[PDB]
């Protein structure tokens, strides 16, 4: 999981 | 006589206004595999505002975010429908 | 009359616009896993019958002369137009490789004005971008  | 120019434009954003969204670097962002899978299962049965508000519901509840920094661990994600359609949209017939 | 019509020969174009790596100029990272994004995109949308075109990894002046292109391109037997697009973001701007573009920019090589052939036709666009820096702590049920 990472914010993009 | 005339319709508007910005007339029969959908955006379907992945996240709210403001937000950061979510990816996940296995199984693709949130919102392309929730917004995937509910093509696959209900192109040929609901509209398309339907089908998207299903995509909502599922990025919603099923995906919560897991990371070993605290700001960023449990978070949520919700998609964001903006709609200047004029008419229904269904993918058959 | 509460539907738009989709009995044209054709569904109409799927553009997919796939930025995975970007020039390490910008300073920004590579997002993995949007290939699995794409591939799913190009499945989805081939099942529903649309033209798709994949793009991977375009520059800011790319992405621009994509989307005059294909809003100049005879979208007179086709139904709809959908493009997607996959990169960094943030509130109404998408990242090429190598800088941002507004998304009015994009969306306006195909407002009823721009392109003729598209007037009435529903044109889809669905954004895999951040908005913005904010995170949503949720709530319990
Ligand atoms: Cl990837």
């Amino acid at each position: 999981d990472e914010v993009d | 006589h005339k319709i508007p120019v910005e007339a029969d434009f959908l955006y379907a954003y992945s996240t709210a206004p403001g937000y950061y969204s979510w990816r996940n670097s296995k199984d693709g962002s949130w919102f392309i595999q929730s917004l995937c899978a509910m093509l696959k299962q209900y192109a040929d049965k609901l509209e398309f505002m339907h089908i998207l508000t299903r995509v909502n519901r599922k990025v919603a509840t099923e995906f919560e975010s897991f990371s070993f920094d605290a700001t960023f661990h449990a978070k949520k994600q919700i998609p964001c429908i903006v709609s200047m359609l004029t008419k229904e949209l269904y993918f058959y017939h | 009359d509460n539907s738009y019509k989709m009995d044209y020969p054709e569904m109409g174009l799927c553009i997919i616009i796939n930025n995975k790596n970007f020039h390490k100029s910008t300073g920004m990272t590579s997002r993995s896993g949007t290939d699995v994004d794409a591939a799913n995109l190009r499945e989805t949308f081939r099942n529903l019958k649309y033209e798709v075109r994949n793009k991977n990894d375009l520059t800011r002046e790319e992405i621009v002369e994509l989307m005059r292109d294909v809003s100049k391109e005879d979208h007179s037997k086709r139904s709809s137009f959908v493009c997607v697009l996959l990169s960094h973001g943030e509130e109404g701007i998408i990242f090429g490789t190598n800088g941002p573009v507004d998304l009015k920019k994009i969306t306006n090589f195909f407002r009823g004005d721009r392109c003729r052939a598209l007037t009435g036709k529903p044109k889809l666009f669905i954004i895999q971008a951040c908005r913005g820096t904010e995170l949503d702590c949720g709530i319990e049920t």
